[PDB]
């Protein structure tokens, strides 16, 4: 008993169903990640960009007081910088996928500038490192170590 | 979050079953799940993941799939520092802080910015903070030298065999989460994953509070490898599960006990009633089909009612107040299910809020305490029926204040409202026993409450050939302003009408509504 | 036997409801109930009574009605005599027996008779007997000077008011029985009736075993008057009941406690699960109609399953034997009702036979013992799940030996067979929780069992104007050889299809099938 | 609110329904008891007669060994004799009802001698005292004091 045949894309395309679910077909990994980034930007671009902004430690700079506590938390914990460090330690192939994903987000914003919330445009363009930064913040400084448990709030 | 993996032997067709059922806030931006499908000449992955993440955490394809649930791996330690002579006391001597002057901009209301200085200090433990009460705390986070979290998930959900999956999981780049796996060859696995520091003393509770920051005796450095953590593969029971409960009953019968691991890896606290339902729903059912597997997921039993009503009702019936007697008779007639038409459910929650606390996790009111020896049938009974009856008296008042009557239909107050879609709710609080979760909010001025957290991405997969899967996303697949894909799935959720997840080319082509050809110019 | 009396306030139409539900052997001749209707210019009585009795014990008419249940009134004392010097030792001295030489004939196989002498001796206590083991015992029976038992019942069931009923009941000519009353004016009453001797010391258990027959200190002479016995009239709860349980929860809330009476009147032992159902079925239901009242009587809940399966099932599921696991899953899916189609019921009884003894009254296996403070929700739990699982292993074997499989439909093995009528059974053992009782016999070589005792005369009366009543007699109204009225009601019993009891002239005339004009020539 | 009207029989008759349930109408109490006795004899005559036989302390005499233990039990406890005593202490009116009931049983056996089981004919005729004897045995020496509890069986 063997799995059915794996499909083999001949062109890069996203097939969306009636619920807004993206089916990303790429001729290679980078293409798939690029499409995934594009799709995500189109479906949740505003919040993704804002989140990437926070992961840079620039939440306070971009949006003010309500984002300052997180900025102090990420800066004091060296998150933005470690993100750069982790980004540099990625394997070549995976860095390409991360870069393609980031390029996907930028391309979408580039092609549809009117769909990007105004207060979030200042974050563009995002980079592979921003992608790593957000994942690092989510995993280690939101799930594992929360500001509440340290600050005792 | 819930997670089920069923071995072939426990199914009717001989194919493993998998349930992806993460529970998260319906509003917190970074907790928003997004559904996607990625196909390449070398791999395929379908599933949900938090927005911003370039890899799918809840993935599956024609060959395998995984799911996650929070296990709360204690991968960080907060130390109470003893400040002295410009440094901190460590092993009797004063050490200097590593000090770094930084600066950051803070946007003003008018759009301009001002520069604010920020001094970043570190003890030997890690970055230093100061609480509102003045306590000086240093946070030490494990795995700050694990840059491959995203690639590990990529290699996990894209593994060609269980051995590849394990080898990838074994890298220890994913710092937390319980992870369940199932594939078409028949393997099911449960892993209490995460980067846990090796400690020479202290149980989990000790390492969760402020640890003394004045001694190297508590400065850990090494972390545990995969083979040191609780894991189960193709257990005798034919299933693996986890509903956020400690890893002590991931399957039935169990394959290990607390004493088999360091006391600091996981808590040994009472399993929630939802986690107990999880174990029962799997162990008590055999010859499962995907349809039956899916029906069991909708379980919404008011388990705490089974553990308390037999004692509460008689005690309430003796109270002279005809309203208390009326509430007792209402509760007694109830089938103890959180169905839309339940007229007793709301009142029961209100009583439970007092009996077991606002989060329904309290244990002090039970007559028979929880015991790992009877993990799915304890705690039980009402310790003080008389006091419990007073709590009911108050609950009756609270039910009227919140909903307008002691017998308002559950589904008339419990609503799922997204944009212009407004539909009846069902199921509820996990700590009350409901497997399918909908953490209802406090009601508005008219007694209408909606989900704050709960069912989000829900998917059930049968690893047949080809695979067959069904799913639903409570809050749609898009949250951009004006999108039509935010509230277009909630109506289906209210009827438990899952959509078939399309992985095969012809299926996708038959369903295409929009096409986005693209050119990736590196 | 069961007994319910409902006050107007607890009903929908405002008329008291009464349930006659005696449980007795289906074969013992003197326990055979007969249905009749007597009308005179001065009185009317409808109901059942044991054959040979000239008055109806379970009677009702347009105005009132009563019912009885066994309370086991200890109206007799058995004394251990110390034989000495041709007499018996009493208060240190030797007393002579009262001796009387009698004789009786004993029929031989061939039809002739032989004379046998019989010496009748009496101590100051009463007639003397000798057990097989040689013990000399004297029996003292209270009320041997109460010749008006038959007339008291006649005046009770024919009383024109509650006061007349009480005055008659107060004569103390009926030596035993719990007696429940209800009338059209709205009064309901429960009485722990009987002739109980006044004793200066000793609890009921002391007076139930062999009492020392060597001291006048134990020779009682006086007996208790009606106002000394437990009684309830129009209690706050709106109902009165008794299912053979001690008189401590005849209504809810209670109106007295054990300490309010001599410790020798009644036992203070655990209430059967059937008696607990009785209290719940009444107290938890309001606005009762005769139809609803009748539906509740059919209750056949395997209450012990609710108290034990939550603990038993998980424990059984870990056993490696796939049959034990299969039995656990079978028991877990069961709705815990003794219905004809139940495939788990028979297995459960077999487990219970071991867990709680052959008569299901054992308490040692429960985790939480019975308590008068929680009279309808204890005992509970399985004390030794592991030992209980071994009992299940054996039960599986016993179920197969007796019925042929572990999942034979309850109603296929449980049958009600009278002459040529053979119908499916439902409901069962009272000690397992079944309110409607059918004490099934051991199965024959093909796994077929029938009722040995249980539902016999069953009637429900609403004291409206005119009254409305329904009833059924399991074994017909005649047992004479070749009669057509022996097995002509059992088919109806199997479908709970009660006949309307006809008291009004026109109703009787419309139903007449035979007429027997008669001339009573004094 | 008053009960419906009490029926007033103009003749003595038994109206049986299709289930063999007797509706006995009498112009007075004795007539009703007579009809009740007749009805009972017709529906359960064999066992009633046998039971009355035992209450006389003549179970062993009439039917042998299998009835001897009860005979010894009732004779030693003075049941037959006390029955006579209790019978003599009945009120005149109630003794008449008891007598009528007994007469009813006898009349039935008299009119239908072929329906009375052969081994039970020897008990006829029954008397008001036999009626009292059986009730006394049932109440005091079966329900209250059983031979098993005394004999320790």
């Amino acid at each position: 008993q063997a799995p059915i045949a794996a499909y083999k894309p001949r062109s890069n395309e996203i097939l969306w169903d009636g619920y807004g679910v993206p089916h990303i077909y790429g001729v290679d990994a980078p293409s798939a990640f690029y499409g995934y980034g594009w799709a995500q930007a189109r479906s949740h671009g505003d919040n993704i960009l804002r989140l990437y902004g926070e992961a840079r430690g620039k939440g306070a700079e971009y949006w003010g007081p309500d984002y300052e506590q997180t900025t102090v938390w990420l800066l004091t914990n060296g998150v933005p910088e470690r993100a750069q460090q982790w980004y540099a330690q990625q394997s070549p192939d995976f860095r390409a996928n991360l870069d393609a994903f980031a390029a996907g987000i930028n391309a979408y914003a580039q092609q549809n500038p009117d769909d990007i919330s105004p207060e979030v445009r200042q974050v563009l363009p995002v980079s592979g490192a921003d992608v790593v930064a957000h994942a690092h913040r989510l995993m280690n400084f939101l799930y594992v170590a929360s500001p509440g448990r340290t600050l005792g709030e | 979050s819930n997670s089920w993996a069923v071995a072939p032997g426990k199914t009717a067709n001989g194919n493993a079953l998998l349930l992806q059922n993460p529970h998260l806030s319906w509003t917190t931006d970074y907790f928003t799940y997004y559904e996607a499908h990625l196909v390449t000449p070398d791999f395929e992955i379908y599933g949900a993941t938090q927005i911003g993440l370039p890899v799918i955490r809840f993935a599956f394809n024609q060959r395998m799939g995984i799911t996650n649930t929070v296990n709360g791996m204690v991968g960080a330690t907060n130390y109470r520092l003893t400040l002295q002579d410009g440094g901190y006391l460590y092993d009797g001597q004063v050490r200097p802080f590593e000090r770094r002057q930084a600066s950051y901009r803070l946007r003003q209301a008018d759009g301009t910015t001002v520069d604010k200085p920020l001094e970043i200090r570190s003890s030997v433990h890690g970055p230093v903070f100061e609480r509102a009460d003045g306590t000086a705390v240093a946070v030490r986070v494990a795995g700050l030298d694990r840059p491959g979290m995203l690639e590990q998930y990529f290699d996990m959900i894209t593994a060609d065999s269980f051995d590849d999956y394990e080898a990838a999981l074994a890298r220890m780049q994913v710092p937390t989460f319980n992870i369940v796996y199932a594939d078409r060859e028949g393997t099911i696995n449960y892993s209490f994953n995460g980067v846990a520091p090796k400690r020479a003393e202290g149980d989990i509770a000790f390492w969760q509070g402020l640890v003394p920051g004045d001694s190297s005796r508590y400065l850990w450095t090494e972390t545990h490898p995969l083979d040191d953590l609780p894991r189960v593969t193709n257990p005798p029971g034919g299933f693996v599960q986890n509903s956020n409960d400690p890893p002590w009953t991931p399957t039935w019968p169990v394959t290990y006990t607390p004493k088999d691991f360091p006391s600091y890896l996981a808590p040994q606290t009472p399993h929630s009633l939802r986690a107990q339902q999880s174990v029962r729903l799997m162990s008590e059912n055999d010859d499962l089909t995907l349809e039956r597997f899916m029906a069991l997921q909708l379980s919404h039993r008011a388990v705490m009612a089974d553990r308390t009503l037999p004692d509460l009702i008689p005690a309430a019936l003796i109270d002279p107040d005809p309203e208390v007697q009326a509430a007792a008779r209402l509760l007694a007639a109830w089938d103890r299910e959180f169905t839309s038409d339940s007229r007793a459910a709301l009142l029961f929650e209100e009583w439970a809020r007092l009996f077991a606390g606002q989060n329904f996790a309290g244990q002090a009111g039970f007559a028979t305490p929880w015991s790992l020896d009877k993990p799915v049938s304890t705690p039980y009974g009402v310790r003080d029926p008389k006091a419990a009856v007073d709590q009911l008296r108050t609950a009756i008042a609270n039910t009227k204040r919140k909903y307008g009557a002691i017998d308002r239909p559950f589904g008339d107050a419990s609503r799922m409202i997204l944009n212009d879609v407004n539909v009846p709710g069902a199921a509820g609080y996990g700590n009350l026993g409901s497997f399918r979760v909908f953490t209802w909010s406090d009601p508005d001025e008219n007694g209408v409450r909606t989900p704050v957290h709960g069912e989000t991405w829900v998917a059930m997969i049968e690893f047949s050939t080809p695979v067959r899967a069904y799913g639903l996303m409570s809050y749609g697949n898009s949250r951009q302003p004006g999108t039509t894909h935010y509230s277009d799935q909630i109506e289906r959720v209210s009827r438990a009408d899952f959509r078939e997840l399309l992985l095969r080319r012809e299926q996708v082509e038959a369903a295409v509504q929009e096409r986005t050809p693209f050119n990736f110019k590196p």
